[PDB]
């Protein structure tokens, strides 16, 4: 059947599920995730490779398959770039929002102090 | 142009790691490859004598 | 719809960061290091 | 006299700094001279005015003429978050519209605009310069790569 | 031969593998170890002489060893290792983006902060201008 890996979002040939969260993964990614991060990737709990339960279970032209790789690799790298570009834009929106917030606190601080003067005019 | 930007980034990361470890791994590769050559020349020499021994047993 | 607030917020954020626009998007240090650690492993 | 007495002052003054400094979030390399223009009458204008001082403090290290305690700012911040309501949840629709903005927004005539509102020939110039920027970024990388490769 | 014994550590000329160990031994070593101890040195499982098979190379049809360094398996292998790195990289970027995108949505107070300033300044004005 079709199974979707939680890390890649791709159809996987080797679907495996972790007992610490119940999300399906490609075995190879989650083992590399565990071997690098130690946690479950979705629930962030401690995980280990023995806690993984395996789920149950054409060719056309080599010049074509090599061109399917080329186009598919460009799509994977395009995505990775747009994520780095989108992540900096999110940080730029975030840091601007904090500046507006901190400037507003200074204004509210300034005005609230000035409002004390009206009690001693 | 976005896709090539990431290929070049991954190329740089590969090249920088390659600058740390290529010299060692190529040296290690040659040290394994050298062993195969000597061991192959051992097999070549060993079989040559056996062919020669058959010529001996024929002449005798 | 929320798109108006999103657009104006993003527009101000771009305008505040205007002089940085010519810089390429960075690679986070956590991500660069986790690429290298996987490669080394 | 140099641990806790000064360590308190080190952390104290760091809590007076903007949260962009405290979180080490991105901040602009130069304060945009357009980001301080205001009609000098809206509540937004004085907040933009104070924001311009915060930016100068964080970018230029030009500190403000008046400084506020963490207590004043937290008391002011409390007054905001007790007033604020209906903060929207993150959802797939939000993801769609933010992504659309990252393709819809391009600079032209030295200003950020919608793409669709520009004259066609100005869209072509904008997209040309947008493309030429990416080609610059590639070439800046490729030269660095070739340098290491040649070694 | 290219086989190195797991126990003696030498490059053997009598390579033998035992079914329980999945490991490589000298014949002259493992037979006496079975004789004196009956046991796999590695797993500590039982052994018997029928569990042992001796390795060979260079038979008829045996392909020439590729030494050119490049190969289709090894290129597909490293293309796979690139792919795993880029997905786990992209996953952590996607996680980072979700965190940043989440909190800046929760932080959207700024219009309500503006109304509080309007409310405060209008009160201030009426409190300043009463004398």
């Amino acid at each position: 059947m079709s199974f979707v890996c939680g890390i890649s979002g791709e159809l996987t040939e080797d679907p495996v599920v972790s007992q610490v969260s119940g999300h399906i993964f490609d075995r190879r990614l989650i083992v590399k995730f565990i071997a690098e991060n130690g946690t479950d990737p979705i629930s962030h709990g401690e995980l280990s490779e023995d806690q993984l339960v395996s789920l149950k279970s054409s060719g056309t032209s080599i010049p074509s398959l090599l061109k399917m790789l080329q186009d598919e690799w460009d799509t994977v790298m395009l995505n990775s770039f747009s994520l780095r570009q989108q992540l900096q834009i999110a940080r730029q929106e975030l840091s601007h929002s904090l500046y507006q917030h901190d400037a507003a606190c200074r204004v509210i601080s300034r005005l609230s102090k000035e409002l004390t003067a009206a009690r001693e005019a | 142009a976005k896709a090539q930007n990431e290929h070049l980034l991954m190329r740089q990361i590969n090249l920088e790691l390659m600058d740390e470890y290529a010299a060692e791994s190529y040296l290690q590769r040659n040290k394994v490859m050298e062993d195969l050559l000597t061991h192959a020349e051992k097999e070549l020499r060993k079989t040559k004598e056996a062919v020669m021994e058959v010529h001996a047993n024929r002449k005798m | 719809a929320l798109l108006n607030q999103v657009f104006k917020s993003l527009k101000r954020a771009q305008d505040l960061f205007y002089h940085d626009y010519a810089q390429p998007p960075p690679m986070p240090e956590e991500n660069d290091s986790l690429i290298r650690s996987m490669k080394r492993k | 006299n140099k641990a806790k007495r000064n360590a308190e002052n080190r952390v104290r003054n760091m809590k007076m700094r903007s949260q962009v400094i405290q979180r080490s979030l991105p901040k602009p390399t130069k304060v945009n001279e357009q980001a301080t223009r205001a009609t000098n009458s809206s509540a937004d204008d004085m907040v933009k005015a104070e924001m311009s001082k915060l930016l100068a403090w964080d970018v230029d290290n030009k500190p403000p003429s008046v400084i506020y305690s963490r207590e004043e700012l937290d008391a002011a911040a409390d007054l905001i978050k007790q007033e604020a309501e209906s903060g929207p949840e993150l959802n797939s629709l939000m993801w769609k519209v933010v992504e659309q903005c990252t393709s819809e927004i391009i600079l032209s005539k030295d200003k950020f605009t919608r793409i669709a509102i520009l004259p066609r020939e100005e869209q072509m110039k904008a997209l040309n310069d947008e493309f030429q920027m990416y080609r610059g970024w590639m070439n800046q990388r490729a030269k660095r790569a070739a340098k290491v490769e040649k070694k």
